[PDB]
């Protein structure tokens, strides 16, 4: 669980999002003048450059398929590529900015995405037909929504604190609550995130709080609930506001980055502490921050460049010797002298 | 032709700085060494006038007391000239290395 510097990225400037597979294999470094960077791990090289446009992408989406990306920009067009030659295959000139693109994780024909202004309405990949997401109050102007982890239900957030949750394409009012912030004033989400093993889900507010939350306590609790928080998380001596969120690979370690200092901050799941804080270049302001599924290294984006934080193995390798165990005194011991299973090999 | 014998245009000039007293650095060397130096730390500084004044005059006056009492361990060695092990031995008497 990353400890250090570990080295960088000056291939690129002006990066501004990214996101994995479930593999993890490549990095859709999102840019500044319309371009995805495609950059690699266990080879450290950019293998496809593809110049999608001139404005700023803003959010982008990997599929199960391992072919089918999604992004949006002030271009306006939610558009899809494919990493074998750069092959736009759709093109979806739209009206009011987008900020979040996001799969049905096996039915990925539905895409979910979020506009400005009002509520995010599921669109598709041939058809035009946008299935309409009905948000009641509408006076927010700012509303965030997804999926849970197996694309089973649509959770929904508003500006106000009220959640609704919806059945994926048709639409099931099957919970709500509003959320307990403060006494009398409540306050906006910004970003809902979902793990790769279980139902727990964070709720980044805005009055500095990270909350945390099951699926299964919120399905028990349904309409009308009043869910208590699994766990309540902030930094009091520092008192720092919150740009964006992310879990573990198994959803145990919570990466949440600042928006004030570069920093990122690192606990747990189970007991709630700090473990870690993390630093980089004192003089930058983070915007993305990417957390690798099946082995914990993370990417920094602020600046235009990107980091590797791994831990080097400063314990050592241990690959010749389970034997061979140490004798510190010289220890001697001088006085001595001197077809039974079958498992299937070829399964 | 014209000469002096040597010690005679050090002895005046020595009378001349001690009675003027303005600055004796160029200052945009000094102010881009401040900023230099203020890199490291923070980027995107921005320095008032008066702190870059304030820190030229704290540190020429260093660099004079310093170079005071490395005269006297100079002299103390029965020598005239001035070697960098007099300054290291300075340092290391008063108390800050």
């Amino acid at each position: 669980y990353p400890e250090e510097a570990d080295g960088t990225l000056d291939c690129i400037s002006m990066a501004l999002t990214c996101t994995f597979n479930r593999w993890g294999t490549l990095l859709a470094v999102g840019c500044n003048d319309g371009r995805i960077v495609i950059w690699d791990f266990l080879t450290r090289g950019i293998a496809k450059i593809i110049s999608a446009h001139i404005h700023p992408v803003c959010s982008l989406c990997w599929s199960r398929d391992g072919h089918k990306l999604v992004s949006a920009s002030t271009d306006n067009i939610v558009s899809q590529w494919d990493v074998l030659s750069g092959d736009c295959d759709q093109r979806f000139r739209f009206p009011s900015p987008i900020l979040k693109v996001q799969y049905h994780p096996r039915d990925q024909n539905k895409v979910l995405v979020c506009p400005m202004k009002s509520a995010p309405v599921m669109l598709t990949l041939s058809d035009s037909k946008h299935v309409v997401l009905p948000v009641d109050d509408d006076s927010d102007l700012n509303v965030v929504a997804s999926f849970d982890r197996r694309g089973e239900y649509i959770y929904t957030g508003n500006a106000k604190g009220k959640i609704l949750v919806l059945k994926t394409d048709s639409q099931d009012l099957v919970a709500s609550f509003r959320v307990t912030t403060g006494t009398s004033n409540t306050t906006a989400i910004k970003s809902i995130e979902f793990a790769r093993k279980g139902s727990c889900f964070l709720i980044n507010t805005a009055d500095r709080i990270i909350r945390v939350y099951d699926g299964r306590e919120i399905l028990t609790c349904g309409r009308d609930g009043e869910p208590e928080p699994m766990q309540k998380l902030q930094d009091l001596v520092n008192r720092t506001p919150w740009k964006k969120c992310c879990f573990s690979g198994d959803g145990e370690y919570i990466v949440a980055g600042s928006a004030r200092q570069h920093a990122l901050y690192i606990w747990e799941k189970s007991i709630g502490n700090l473990v870690k804080i993390l630093h980089g270049t004192r003089g930058e302001l983070l915007l993305d921050v990417a957390w690798h599924p099946v082995r914990p290294i993370i990417a920094s984006i602020s600046s235009g460049v990107v980091s590797i934080w791994a831990q080097n193995q400063v314990e050592n390798w241990s690959a010749f010797a389970p034997d061979f165990k140490e004798l510190d005194e010289n220890v001697e011991y001088e006085e001595r002298e001197s077809e039974d299973e079958e498992v299937d090999v070829t399964s | 032709p014209h000469r002096y014998r040597p010690g005679t245009v050090a002895l005046r000039e020595i009378r001349r700085y001690q009675k003027s007293t303005e600055l004796l650095i160029r200052k945009l060397p000094f102010q881009r060494l401040v900023r230099e130096i203020a890199q490291d730390f923070k980027t995107d500084l921005r320095f008032q006038s008066s702190a870059v004044m304030a820190l030229q005059e704290a540190s020429e006056a260093y660099l004079v007391a310093l170079f005071e009492d490395t005269n006297l361990c100079a002299i103390h060695a029965k020598r005239v000239t001035i070697m960098p092990k007099d300054i290291q031995l300075a340092r290391r008497i008063r108390g800050e290395r």
